[PDB]
């Protein structure tokens, strides 16, 4: 598994939050919506098969 | 790495102060 981080930006997540066409999106932990009117400390990515 | 910000005549007065965390320079 590959572990990548982000920083050093403003994370306009709504590119992501706007998909709609993904198969099985799912947030969990913050309101996707109020998540690009709140802040963060790091982005991290983690994917598997 | 946290962050890479990567961008006698001639006398240079430097202030180095880390407060709060914050690191500035003058």
């Amino acid at each position: 598994w590959n572990r990548k981080r982000i920083s050093n930006c403003v994370a306009d997540y709504s590119v992501l939050y706007n998909s709609a066409s993904f198969s099985t999106f799912k947030c969990y932990g913050v309101s996707p919506t109020k998540l690009n009117d709140l802040c963060f400390t790091n982005v991290y990515a983690d994917s598997f098969v | 790495c946290t962050f890479e910000y990567v961008s006698f005549k001639n006398l240079r007065e430097f202030v180095f102060k880390n407060i709060d965390g914050y690191f500035k320079i003058y």
